[PDB]
């Protein structure tokens, strides 16, 4: 679910 | 300090943005990157302020904390009293399109065919048809479904880029920007019109706007609507007049995103800029039109009537809708 891709 | 830094994706958008910046007397200025994800990184770093995004890219940007500011609104049917800027957006219809002459291709016989996608991670081009295909096949190997594809952004040596053509010199194959001949809604529909692919995953408007003389571009100028059909999820084929009863999903409209701390200022500058250069803008077509690009959908879809205010100060999940966010999340479980 939880994380920015960068 | 009221200056807004737009992010242009690739060099055709950069040229357009440099024209807007000259006409705006540098109230807008331009940063450029090679892909939409790189522009999202520039906005995260504070080296650009904003860009317009497809709903799949709004999911990437919103997971990173960027927020929707204004949405594209095209011509509508109900609520004609309401000014474009105040009118609720309607979504657009994601479709699968094939040639009428490719008889007996249906949704149920797509396996091992050739496909044309707007880009990896985009709504109609990828999230909706690949999410549906992974679910129906019960398999995550969506890179093995079609025999060959053009899906800009995928690995250029893979089958998912085998049909991509690159630029006028044949460089940049499969890059997710307008230099790739088969990028975006118009490029994926050109991939089907030229019979490079068997199916294209685009939106209903792209079929209409690129047929029957609606485009004078060389590859489109002679295309006839009746030579295309839509693939419906119940296994039937319909004429392209029937998209309301033959689509894969209703997509949330493309929208401008920014950092949360610059949203209010981006919003105010864009509402002024479209008064100048929008559809009935004071300086459009005389000087510059923000919503035209010879069908290439540069910086905004060419069918955009205005950027509209959003009701309810929505988060990116509220703007995309819970159905769509859940569809994406499930698909991204595969990679
Ligand atoms: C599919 O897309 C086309 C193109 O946007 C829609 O046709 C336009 O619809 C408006 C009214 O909403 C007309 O004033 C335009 O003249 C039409 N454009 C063209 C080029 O014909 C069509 O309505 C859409 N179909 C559905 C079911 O949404
Ligand atoms: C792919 O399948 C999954 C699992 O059925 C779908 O995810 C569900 O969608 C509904 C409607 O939004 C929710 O009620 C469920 O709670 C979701 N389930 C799970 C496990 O997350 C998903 O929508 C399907 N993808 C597509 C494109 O239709
Ligand atoms: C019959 C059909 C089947 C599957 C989808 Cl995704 C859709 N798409 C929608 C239609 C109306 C309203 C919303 C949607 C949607 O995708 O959210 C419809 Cl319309
Ligand atoms: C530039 O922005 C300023 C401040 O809002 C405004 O006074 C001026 O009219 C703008 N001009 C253009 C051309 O965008
Ligand atoms: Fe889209
Ligand atoms: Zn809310």
């Amino acid at each position: 679910l939880e994380a920015c891709a960068f | 300090y009221t200056r807004v830094v737009w992010c242009a994706v690739g060099p055709e958008e950069q040229k357009k943005c440099q024209q807007w910046s000259q006409q705006s007397g540098q109230n807008v200025t331009c940063a450029t990157a090679s892909t939409t994800d790189d522009c999202i990184v520039l906005v995260l770093k504070g080296e650009a302020d904003a860009l317009n995004l497809d709903g799949g890219y709004i999911y990437t940007a919103g997971k990173c904390g960027l927020v929707p500011v204004l949405a594209e609104n095209r011509k509508s049917s109900k609520h004609s009293s309401l000014d474009c800027v105040l009118r609720p957006t309607e979504g657009y219809l994601a479709v699968a399109v094939v040639k009428k002459a490719n008889e007996g291709l249906t949704w149920n016989s797509l396996k091992d065919k050739k496909s044309c996608h707007t880009a990896v991670d985009r709504t109609a081009g990828w999230n909706i048809p690949m999410g549906l295909i992974v679910n129906q096949t019960g398999s995550c190997a969506f890179d093995e479904f079609f025999s060959q594809s053009c899906a800009p952004g995928a690995d250029p040596k893979s089958r998912l880029c085998a049909l991509c053509a690159g630029d006028d010199q044949g460089l940049d194959k499969c890059v997710p920007n307008s230099k790739e001949k088969y990028y975006g809604y118009t490029g994926a529909f050109r991939c089907l019109a030229e019979d490079v692919g068997d199916v294209a995953f685009v939106k209903n408007d792209t079929v209409w706007e690129n047929t029957n003389g609606e485009s004078t571009a060389d590859w489109a100028k002679n295309l006839k609507r009746e030579d295309f059909r839509l693939l419906c999820l119940d296994g039937t084929r319909k004429p392209v007049t029937e998209a309301q009863s033959c689509h894969l999903a209703v997509a949330p409209n493309h929208a401008v995103v920014s950092r949360s701390d610059r949203a209010a200022h981006v919003e105010q500058v864009l509402l002024h800029q479209q008064a100048l250069f929008g559809k009935n803008g004071k300086n459009c077509p005389d000087k510059f039109c923000l919503f035209k690009s010879e069908t290439k959908n540069l910086l905004f879809n060419d069918n955009t009537e205005c950027l509209a205010k959003l009701g309810g100060r929505p988060t990116y999940e509220e703007y995309l809708g819970t159905e769509y966010v859940t569809a994406i999340a499930n698909l991204k479980k595969c990679s």
